[PDB]
């Protein structure tokens, strides 16, 4: 029995084995009836291994054959366009993955020494997210807020914008994406693929699935490995994004793995590991030196709040880690505001060296323009009137249509018109009719100034007095 | 001839070794496991009995297998000190992990030790003066005190810690040991780099600050003993250099959290909302150590996590006791806008006294709490019926509140990045000054938001002067 | 003309009061079932402590 | 339901009545096999016990197995890890009112609480 | 043999289970053979679970363990005082040996029904809220309860520092030894208390008993009860004595954690069921002894912290239960100026005017119905709503009287200050004077007294009852200062 | 009561009270070592009740003509019909005569809660 | 009291201060006893201890006797169990207030919530 062993007792997805003298912790064992699974707890004369998988598969005196290696997945470019259920087995009915190598699930975060300062964008194409919360390739970004406010919607929005340069050479410009649906219904996760497939966005991006129904073992697995994948990215010099949707449902999947383990319960119930759990997920995401090839991942961990309770144990632990956190609210998603960002806790705390200059000149002050807005709206007198006029028609402008990723290159003259006041002169509700024709304008009337913003990214004064007459020859007819 | 045993158990960051011999490990020594990915040291937690020894891991135990052999050290793990340990990073084991080489340090000393003995403790009140106004105002620092940062998740305390070492660091003349206790990896590297962009670290000669990081990727035990690990090299630039020191925790709440995460394993049962029943008296062991002494002067702050925003919860509740001067940050007060969202009333400080501070001062803070604490006492009045229904004198002292509030705020240097306002520092004696001025009414005509991220008294007339365009 | 202002006013003001404590209510209400659940939790975390024995 | 679909097309209805008493029954087979509770003393493996009867309901190249579930909600606090677990896979709700019914709407369907996924 | 010795079994945690040691007797000393000392708490049917009294990285498996014979005690005699010592009895001043009149178990039995008497003479603390309002008798238990920075230890503090005034005198039926019980503090606060004792000269009657937070779980368990019987010596050679302790929430915590860690099924949020056991046989053992037991008395002061102000808790529920007076200390009270910040509401004691000095008592007669009428006449005006004349007369008292309560730190008012300022505020003549300037009328007041009519502060303090005569003439005082 | 109902006649049954009947299992169930559960009752006790009150009935025509009529009585603590117990009981019951107590103090006698009361199959057989 | 009741004849007063008391005392035990605490800590046989006690005391055919007996409220909750199981036993309830206290009103009689059986 040192190579093999025999399963003693089976129950609550835990199974307990006589031999396997030679197992490593945390090493793949191969279940008789071919499921799998890991050897967590290694106690003298049994082993403890948890099922990747419905414990009906295995049953007592069943023969259990050791893997030799620490849980692993597969890696390299062959998984993009795929979509693998954790542990990396292809469930999208095509051919098997081709891999440039396996990595293991939990390898450890980098250290400090590899990384840079995260310096470069990750240009979302929503107004209010690239405008007043951006995210630095490399960041840790929370998104967070109640059930059925938009959550997905600014993820995947942000997965599907990349299209404009994923289709050229620059390696240096590309970003490639993997999402990772946890707790997720099945449908739900066919569906946001279709979705995927029909914007051409799928050639570029990664799918890994642990959806509902799945074994709470791989619900808690499937970050880690998922981050695994993308790490490749990171370490060959690539750019990845990494979406968890969500890590409250990977939460509560581990609050399930750890209870049957019978390890007392904490604080509302979850263990006094949770914090090691995300932390060691995340901390993954970064972006390395020049030494190291100037890789990175970047993570937008989703969070599922009750009631908008961001005080909650594990929104708060997980603020705790990432680097800001974008709150959508649901006061605000009903009521129309869409997506809803509540830009009074919206922070983001590595945001502001990552924004081309152009957008950072144009969105000069606004985090706190609308921050002074709320004091204004909170409670006429003619300075306030200005104010409040400006905060209505300017929370107007930053809505914004699912599927419809603004270019920077077009997002900047809006913010520019919005500040230096010219949509005074503009009715509130028409202020989406308003961008529908100025940007027309704009694409077919001195296309110069896009031109300019898409390759030089910042504005001279020339450029910044062209957009105002130009802007001003627009507002007047 | 080494000590040697072999592995039992593993499960998570417990190993259990067995010794065939009777010449067992003391509790607390350091063994050695040759895992090909280099050595891993675990820490003696235990003795089971029938020569079984139960261990905390340093590093990941994947890998292990039953029937490892592993060696004792002979002694508990044993950290670099000296002079040449400034301008270098170390890991909880002390080994260098910016790559820079080795430490040719003459000496190597154990993280675990006794306090200071009752008849060494030395007491002095001085005021260390910050530059912050809420803070040199309502609870004053003190020099050789001990000051606490308590605040929920996202409310300002590292930036806080850092606009502290931004300006106590370089104008004092003794040596900074700053402890990443479970901190965000990227927060160590920007201090890494703003300190060799502030001249505090220098490559080329000399250095004075030393750096202990074990970030919150590291395996729990890890991240209970890094902070020992600050500590040992803090306690031998204070008794043995005779240098005044500073210490900077950035966060201590992770050295009780982890204690629990390895607490579950270790066969304990749990205490309320499952913290470890050792968490009072091994926080003291470790807190007790940080004091100052008659051979030296330490100063220490120390950022204190709160989990769910609960500062009832049983770690803050009971790090409370230890402490000198504590600034609790509110996330209701940072939600206002108001940064650094220091709770005006809940922060405390011992120096804080008409014979310390003169009575000038006390009068003018006791004055502010007055009047914010009758603020909050009118909410649920003023939110359900609207200021119209104050009495006059009320109502002029929510005016005055309000204005105090706001006043309180001030942008740091460091938080340019989120301010857009270059940073101010306030002098004490114009912080004092300025808010006698306004309790004093000669500044009630001024709005509300004259006084929003603005340094001194002089600085609401010119903004003033700039609203009124 | 006074004492018409005077009424009318009365019934703003006691619109508004009745708008804010309805907002105050729900506030509460969440509190307070939030509150509800984290004592039924840690009332049995006690009870599971005390049977692990 | 699933053999009507798998094996002969038609989209059906699996109307369940009422779900919050199929998570107590589980909560209560939890308990009495010794597993320790879950928060607010219901049982772990709530999730993934949920979702293995929930997943099951839904289309195939030959049919649906649509499902109509009466949903019970204690002291009326949607935040409840019951009704949050059941709402987290719900497309639809569809309130009825009492108050509803005293106007002599029938058949009573509040046309605003009521809401949709696919109203899109 | 396995009789008078033991062999460690397995040791962690700074537990130790020990296999023989068959005689050894519950609660007994141990002496391990590396020398730390422990205590015997488990005794089961092949094992010892043995308490360690330090760090237990010094102990290993299989050590030889030698049972002492001894129950756990401390020596106690009158060469205590001044010093400052550990949980065990040993100086930990530096300042030398300790001159002991004898040893004394650390728990012993209470005084029985038979031997005790009425709460019959007063601890006069020096401040004007406690001694006014809730008075506390020698002999009396009251608990100081409220949460963390709060005044708590100002107030102990303040009631040892006002004995001097009598320490220094020659009637030792007057005097009051002071006892302090520091659990579960750092090191430097204590260092600051014998630094604050010496600056105003106190500690020359007061002992210092100290078992700070590094100190192992049992020491921090056994100090109260080694306090007491430090205490119990005074009380029983017929000396008045008084124990604070500071504070007896953290001896639960560290009851706990040895509990715990002893494997004993927990209780109610993980204490142990004995948890009402330990701070009753604790606090039961002050007492006033009758005449045939020598007169002598023990008064205690427990002090309690109460988290986010739940006064509902575990502990502050059993410790208020169990001690005769309570005194609340309120967060919001000290913010608007109230300081000490004692909830008159809340607070009550139990012994009530029997333990007030006479002349006080006289005084502050309706202080209390004026500050009941005030609770709720403030509370009703608060909504904005006017009121007749007579409610305002009612604020408008009560307002001045709650400022007049508010007291310096470390400065005790002696009963011949506290009577005139009670005085003005009860019977009037001291309503008309601005609420800003009533620090400095009181101030001012006692330093006229102090030399206009020296007679009548001569005469409240030596007869201590007021006549008539002295009645009419602080009336006369009162009008005649105020009218400046 | 059910053998009056199996053999034709009518019958009423009174539980007073419920609740301390549902205590006394508790007492059973924890010196019998049985898994607790929220606020200590055992997973069973909704089984409990539900298997006791399940047996009220009418009967039809052809299985006799007898009913048992069944009025459990349960003791709110403060009005929390959240309560555990209660709100077992509110389940499986038909109904629910509420009872509150400041209308008792205010004299109305037997205080009878009107809005609260309910009676879903009642109001079929109440008499014309 | 029992054997003045029983043998004596006499009609007898037996108070008891504070009963309370007996029921805490018994859940201090009963950790050590290895049961499992029941709600908030009280042992399991807490009802059943309180009938064992109080039963007792009652007017047979033989005697009389008359019970006054204190109970001691935690934090001043009514529906802590212990109170709550302990009205139960009493024909006449003399509910103290803390509210009627702080009014300076003494004896403090809660006379809404203060009931009697002869009240009639
Ligand atoms: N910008 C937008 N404009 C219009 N509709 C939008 C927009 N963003 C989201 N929606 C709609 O809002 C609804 C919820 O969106 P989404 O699925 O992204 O939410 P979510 O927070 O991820 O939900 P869940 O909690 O169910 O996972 C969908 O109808 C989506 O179409
Ligand atoms: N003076 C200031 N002016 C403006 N914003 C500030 C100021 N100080 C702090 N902040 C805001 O505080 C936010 C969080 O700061 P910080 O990173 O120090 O939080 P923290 O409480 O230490 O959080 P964590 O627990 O995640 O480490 C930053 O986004 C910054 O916007
Ligand atoms: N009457 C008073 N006037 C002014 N300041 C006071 C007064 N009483 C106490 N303080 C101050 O209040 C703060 C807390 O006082 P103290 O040390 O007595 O509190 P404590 O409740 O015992 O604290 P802890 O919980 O830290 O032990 C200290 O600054 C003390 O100087
Ligand atoms: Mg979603
Ligand atoms: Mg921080
Ligand atoms: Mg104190």
């Amino acid at each position: 029995l040192n190579e093999t062993g025999r399963v003693l007792a089976v129950g609550d997805g835990i199974a307990r084995v006589f031999g396997l003298n030679n197992i490593q912790a945390e090493e793949l064992v191969e279940f008789s009836s071919g499921v799998k699974g890991m050897a967590l707890n290694l106690e003298p004369g049994q082993v403890g291994i948890v099922l990747f998988g419905s414990d009906r598969l295995v049953k007592e005196g069943e023969l259990v054959k050791r893997t030799g290696n620490i849980v692993d997945v597969p890696v390299g470019p062959g998984l993009l366009g795929r979509v693998v259920d954790a542990l990396g087995n292809p469930i999208d009915g095509k051919g098997p993955i081709d891999a440039a190598g396996r990595s293991r699930a939990q390898v450890k975060a980098p250290g400090i020494l590899p990384r840079r300062s995260v310096h470069e964008p990750v240009q979302t194409g929503l107004k209010a997210v690239d405008a007043l919360v951006p995210i630095g390739r490399g960041q840790r970004e929370l998104i967070i807020g109640d059930r059925q406010t938009g959550k997905t919607a600014v993820a995947l929005d942000t997965i599907l914008n990349q299209k404009r340069w994923n289709n050229g050479s620059d390696e240096s410009k590309k970003l490639y994406c993997v999402y990772v649906a946890v707790g997720q219904k099945r449908s739900t996760v066919a569906q946001l693929v279709q979705t995927l497939e029909q914007h051409d966005a799928m050639k570029y991006s990664i799918i890994v699935a642990a959806t509902a129904s799945e074994a709470a073992p791989l619900q808690y697995l499937a970050p880690f490995t998922a981050a695994s994948i993308g790490e490749w990215f990171r370490d060959n010099g690539k750019h990845a994004l990494i979406v968890y949707d969500d890590l409250s449902k990977q939460a509560v999947a581990y609050r399930q793995l750890s209870l049957l383990l019978r390890r007392p319960p904490g604080r509302e119930a979850y263990p006094g590991d949770v914090f090691y759990l995300h932390s060691r997920l995340l901390e993954r995401a970064a972006k390395l030196s020049e030494k190291e090839g100037s890789g990175s991942l970047t993570a937008l961990p989703v969070i599922e709040t009750q009631g908008g309770d961001v005080s909650a144990y594990i929104p708060t632990n997980v603020i705790s880690i990432t680097d800001g956190q974008i709150f959508l609210e649901a006061e605000l998603f009903y009521k129309g505001i869409r997506p809803a960002i509540n830009v009074g806790l919206s922070v983001s705390r590595v945001g502001s060296a990552a924004q081309v200059k152009a957008l950072k000149q144009v969105a000069g002050s606004l985090k706190l323009f609308l921050a002074q807005y709320r004091e204004v709206a909170a409670f006429l007198d003619a300075s306030t009137k200005q104010t409040l006029v400006r905060g209505e028609r300017l929370t107007q402008l930053l809505k914004q249509n699912q599927y419809s990723p603004l270019a920077t290159e077009e997002q900047v003259p809006l913010i520019y018109a919005g500040v230096n006041g010219h949509l005074d002169g503009i009715e509130l509700s028409r202020i989406g009719e308003f961008e529908s024709s100025f940007l027309s304008y704009l694409k077919s009337n001195h296309n110069e100034l896009l031109t300019e913003i898409r390759e030089k990214g910042e504005l001279s004064k020339e450029l910044l007095a062209s957009l105002k007459s130009a802007t001003e020859s627009f507002v007047a007819t | 001839t080494p000590i040697t045993g072999k592995v039992t158990a593993v499960i998570g960051a417990i190993v259990d070794v067995h010794f065939e011999q009777s010449e067992l490990p003391a509790i607390l020594n350091a063994l050695e496991i040759k895992t090909p990915q280099g050595k891993l040291v675990l820490e003696v937690a235990q003795h089971l009995g029938e020569n079984t020894v139960r261990t905390i891991a340093m590093d990941g135990t994947e890998g292990l297998v039953r029937g490892e052999k592993v060696l004792d050290t002979g002694g508990p793990i044993s950290v670099p000190v000296g002079r040449e340990t400034l301008g270098r990073i170390i890991n909880v084991i002390g080994e260098p992990i910016d790559e820079r080489g080795p430490i040719k340090s003459k000496l190597r000393k154990p993280i675990h030790a006794d306090p200071p003995s009752f008849a060494e403790q030395s007491t002095s009140a001085e005021i260390l003066e910050t530059g912050i106004k809420v803070v040199d105002l309502l609870a004053p620092y003190a020099r050789g005190g001990k000051i606490g940062l308590f605040g929920g998740a996202g409310v300002g305390k590292t930036v806080f810690i850092q606009e502290l070492i931004n300006n106590i660091a370089k104008a004092h003349g003794g040596f900074s040991v700053f402890t990443g206790v479970g901190e965000r990896t990227r927060e160590g590297n920007d201090l890494y780099r703003e300190m060799k962009e502030t001249g505090v670290i220098n490559l080329e000669g000399e250095s004075k600050v030393a750096l202990v990081f074990g970030q919150m990727n590291e395996p729990p035990g890890a991240r209970a003993r890094v902070a020992l690990t600050g500590l040992t090299i803090a306690e031998y630039f204070r008794d043995e250099e005779g240098q005044d020191v500073l210490l900077f925790i950035d966060n201590i709440f992770r050295f009780t959290q982890a204690g629990s995460e390895v607490s579950a394993l270790l066969g304990r049962i749990p205490s309320a909302v499952g913290y470890q029943p050792t968490l009072a008296t091994d926080m003291g062991l470790l807190q007790e150590r940080i004091t100052t002494t008659k051979k030296g002067s330490v100063t220490s702050v120390q950022a204190v996590y709160v989990p769910a925003d609960d500062l009832t919860d049983p770690a803050p509740a009971t790090t409370f006791a230890h402490l000198d001067a504590t600034t609790v940050l509110s996330r209701g007060i940072s939600e206002l806008g108001i940064y650094p969202a220091v709770d005006p009333l809940d922060s405390k400080s011992r120096l804080l006294d008409a014979a310390v501070v003169g009575q000038e001062h006390y009068d003018v803070a006791s004055k502010v709490q007055e009047t914010l604490q009758t603020y909050k006492s009118l909410q649920d009045i003023i939110a359900i019926l609207g200021m119209d229904e104050l009495s006059e004198q009320d109502k002029l002292t929510v005016e005055r509140a309000r204005k105090i509030q706001r006043f309180l705020s001030q942008p740091f240097a460091v938080a340019e990045v989120f301010t857009g306002i270059p940073g101010k520092l306030v002098r004490l004696k114009d912080t004092v000054a300025s808010f006698k001025a306004v309790l004093e009414g000669k500044y009630d005509n001024i709005p509300e938001h004259a006084f929003y991220m603005v340094g001194g008294i002089e600085d609401v007339v010119a903004k003033a002067e700039k609203l009124a365009a | 003309q006074g004492y018409a202002a005077e009424i009318s006013a009365r019934r703003n003001a006691m619109d508004n009061a009745s708008k804010n404590a309805g907002d105050m209510i729900n506030r509460y209400s969440i509190l307070y079932n939030r509150t509800r659940q984290a004592v039924i939790t840690n009332e049995l975390v006690d009870i599971i402590t005390g049977a692990s024995s």
